[PDB]
RNA sequence: GGUUUGGCACCUCGAUGUCGGCUCGUCGCAUCCUGGGGCUGAAGAAGGUCCCAAGGGUUGGGCUGUUCGCCCAUUAAAGCG
RNA sequence: CGUAACUAUAACGGUCCUAAGGUAGCGAAAUUCCUUGUCGGGUAAGUUCCGACCUGCACGAAAAGCGUAACGACCGGAGCG
RNA sequence: AAAAUGUAAAA
RNA sequence: CGCGGGGUGGAGCAGCCUGGUAGCUCGUCGGGCUCAUAACCCGAAGGUCGUCGGUUCAAAUCCGGCCCCCGCAACCA
C-alpha cells in the first residue's frame, strides 16, 4: 500500500519535526489504523460532502484531521489541518 | 503626383535612401499625393547602420515633386525628383537633418520643423 | 428517452389520423389534465420536454401522469438521396394523438400551479391545448 | 423588450395602452416599454 | 510532484525517524532538493540499471541510500537504508 | 424567404454556350456607412441591442483561374442578395 | 502489439503471414488526398516560387534511380532596365 | 564444438 | 454511407467452412542451474470468444440490430 502526499499535504508533517512531534504521533498511529481499516475505528473515521466528495476524514485532535481517500490499494493524504 | 508604386527619394538622414509609396493618406480613396500630403510606405533600400531598415513600413511627407505645383498667385514650382521625409506617427521628422530644397507648401500644411531644417525653401 | 423496449416489427407504415380520439378522453388519474385539440404525431422528445418542463416548474411537487406513449417508429431517409431503394431507417418514435386525448395529468399541487405547469408544457407542443378540471369524468 | 410578437404584462405597473393600431405596453419603468411589431 | 512512499519505504522511513534524526532530516532534505527538480541535485544522483533500472539512486551516507522514480509530477520513494 | 446542397424529371437534346474575370448596370432590404429614434449593466467620450430609413455611398494592393477566403495599407463604411 | 533519464520517439523485442517484404538515392514532388502540411527564405502583403522536415493517401533504380556543364520559339518564381 | 553480462560508496 | 473482411487468455494468431470446447508462440506464476541476471531445464494458472437479441436439446461456430478496426468503390457531365 503506497502512501500519497499532496503538495500542501507534505510540508505539514515536514514542519512537525521542528514544532512538537506530538501531532506526528497521531499521523503515524492514524496511518496504520487506515492500512487495515480504510475508514474504521480510530478518530471515528467518516466520509465527506460537496468539496470533499469521496474523502474520509479521520480525527487527529478535534481541529486538525487528516483526510484520507483509499482506492485500489493506496491511501491518500490531503490536509492534516485547515483544508486543501 | 505621388501614387502607390511610386519611388520617393528620401530627403533626410533617417538612414533610408529610397522608399516606395504604399498608400496615400488623404481621403478614403485619394488618387494621388503631392507636396505636403502624408503617405504610408515601404523602405526599398537603406544605408548600413540607420534608424530605418529596408522592409520597414514607414510614414512620410512629400516635400518635392516632378509635377509642378500650382501657386494661388499664378506661379508654379517644379523639382527634379520626388522626395519625401520620413516622420513618426505624431508626424514629426524621424531624422535630424533634411537635404535639398523644399516647397513652402510645407509651411501652411503645418510641417515647421522640416521647413526650418530645410537648407532652402522655394 | 421513451420508446418500446421491444417490438414485433421494427418499421411500420404511416396511416392517416381521422378525427375522434377513441380513448383517454376523460381524466381518470390526477386532478388536472391537458387535452389535445388538433391531431398529430407527438415525438418521444416533445413529451419528455413537456414532462421535464412540468417538474422543472414545480420542483419537489406533486406527481405527473404521462397519459400517452410514443410506440410508433418514425422513418426518415439519409440526407440527400433519391427516392427508392427501400424504406428509410428509423429516426425516432412518436405517439398518435387525436382531438380529445388527455396527454398529461398532474395531482398533488395547488390549482394555480397545475395551471402554469401544464400551460408551459402546452408550449413545448405542436398542437393547440386546453386545460381541464375533474367534473363529469365519472366513467368510473 | 422594446419590440416583439408576444407583448405581455411584466410588472403590476404595466399598462396595455393600444394606440396607432399597435398594441403597446407602457410601464412605469422604460425597460418594460414595448410595441407589438 | 506529489510524494509517494509504500510498504518497504514508509517502514524504512519510520525506523529512520524513530532510530536516528541525523538521517531523517538528511533524507527529507534531498526529497525537497528533488521534489521540484529531480535527477540533478544533492546526495549524488546517478541513473540506476538492472534490478532497479527505472529507479534512481541518491548517495546518502555511503552505505545507506534512497531509490526513487520520476513521472511527470508524482515522485516515488523506494528504500531508505542499505547499499543496493 | 427561395441565395445553398438536394428531391422531382414539366418546356427545351432538327442545340436554352455551363466557371471566373472585364464592361454596363438595375432592383430588394433581411442596412455596411452616413440621417431619426427606444431601451442599456447609458456619468462623459466610446459601445451594446432593437426600431425607422437605401437618398447617396460602399478604396488600392499581395496570393490563387478562382467565386470565397487570408494577408498588407487605408476608410465614414470597405453591406448581403 | 511492447520497450530508453519528464515528455516524446523506439536502435531492441514479441507474434502472424510471404515467393520475397522496397536497398541506395530522392521525397507535400510533372507524384501529397487531408493541404494554402510545418518551419525557413523572398514581399508592405506570397494557395505560386526557392530551401528544409518526412505520417511517401499513392517515389524508387534500365516503362531506369539520383545528378549534371552546354543547349531550349518548352513550363514555373524573381529582380533591373 | 557453440554459452552473454554484471549488482555503485576508491581513507 | 455502398460492397467484403474481421473483433477468441496480457500480446500476436489458429478454432467458425464440417454446430457438441477452446489450440499455438510469447508473456505471467511456482521450482531448479548460478556468486547473481540472462539463456537453459521442470511444472503450473489464465480465455464473459465485441455487444444486445434470436434458431437449437446444445451457439466461438448459424441467423439477425447496432458498436468500433481494416480494406475496396464514390464514375459521365
Ligand atoms: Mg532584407
Ligand atoms: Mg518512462
Ligand atoms: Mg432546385
Ligand atoms: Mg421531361
Ligand atoms: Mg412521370
Ligand atoms: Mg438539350
Ligand atoms: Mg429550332
Ligand atoms: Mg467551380
Ligand atoms: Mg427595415
Ligand atoms: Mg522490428
Ligand atoms: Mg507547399
Ligand atoms: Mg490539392
Ligand atoms: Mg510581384
Ligand atoms: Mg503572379
Ligand atoms: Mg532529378
Ligand atoms: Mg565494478
Ligand atoms: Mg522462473
Amino acid at each position: 500500500m503506497k502512501l500519497i502526499w499532496s503538495e500542501e499535504s507534505w510540508d505539514d508533517y515536514l514542519y512537525w519535526q521542528e514544532t512538537d512531534k506530538r501531532i506526528v504521533k497521531k499521523i503515524n498511529e492514524l496511518i496504520k489504523d487506515t492500512r487495515r481499516t480504510p475508514f474504521e475505528g480510530k478518530g471515528k473515521p467518516e466520509p465527506l460532502k460537496h468539496n470533499l466528495s469521496g474523502f474520509w476524514s479521520r480525527r487527529i485532535t478535534e481541529e486538525h484531521r487528516l483526510v484520507y481517500a483509499v482506492t485500489d490499494d493506496s491511501l491518500l493524504i490531503a490536509a492534516c489541518r485547515y483544508h486543501y | 503626383m505621388i501614387q502607390p508604386q511610386t519611388y520617393l527619394e528620401v530627403a533626410d538622414n533617417t538612414g533610408a535612401r529610397k522608399i516606395m509609396c504604399i498608400r496615400v493618406l488623404k481621403g478614403s480613396n485619394a488618387k494621388y499625393a503631392t507636396v505636403g500630403d502624408v503617405i504610408v510606405a515601404s523602405v526599398k533600400e537603406a544605408i548600413p547602420r540607420g534608424a530605418v531598415k529596408e522592409g520597414d513600413v514607414v510614414k512620410a511627407v512629400v516635400v518635392r515633386t516632378k509635377k509642378e505645383i500650382k501657386r494661388p498667385d499664378g506661379s508654379a514650382i517644379r523639382f527634379d525628383d520626388n522626395a519625401a521625409v520620413i516622420i513618426n506617427n505624431q508626424l514629426e521628422p524621424r531624422g535630424t537633418r533634411v537635404f535639398g530644397p523644399v516647397a513652402r507648401e510645407l509651411r501652411e500644411k503645418g510641417f515647421m520643423k522640416i521647413v526650418s531644417l530645410a537648407p532652402e525653401v522655394l | 428517452m421513451l420508446m418500446p423496449r421491444r417490438m414485433k416489427y421494427r418499421k411500420q407504415q404511416r396511416g392517416r389520423l381521422k378525427g375522434a380520439t377513441k380513448g383517454g378522453d376523460y381524466v381518470a388519474f390526477g386532478d388536472y389534465g391537458l387535452v389535445a385539440l388538433e391531431p398529430a404525431w407527438i415525438t418521444a422528445q416533445q413529451i419528455e420536454a413537456a414532462r421535464v418542463a412540468m417538474v422543472r416548474h414545480f420542483r419537489r411537487g406533486g406527481k405527473i401522469f404521462i397519459r400517452i406513449f410514443p410506440d410508433k417508429p418514425y422513418t426518415k431517409k439519409p440526407l440527400e438521396v433519391r427516392m427508392g431503394k427501400g424504406k428509410g431507417n428509423v429516426e425516432g418514435y412518436v405517439a398518435v394523438v387525436k382531438p380529445g386525448r388527455v396527454m398529461f395529468e398532474v395531482a398533488g399541487v395547488t390549482e394555480e400551479q397545475a395551471m402554469e405547469a401544464l400551460r408551459i408544457a402546452g408550449h413545448k407542443l405542436p398542437i393547440k391545448t386546453k386545460i381541464v378540471r375533474r367534473d363529469a369524468y365519472d366513467e368510473a | 423588450m422594446k419590440v416583439r410578437a408576444s407583448v405581455k404584462r411584466i410588472c403590476d405597473k404595466c399598462k396595455v395602452i393600444r394606440r396607432h393600431g399597435r398594441v403597446y405596453v407602457i410601464c412605469e419603468n422604460p425597460k418594460h416599454k414595448q410595441r407589438q411589431g
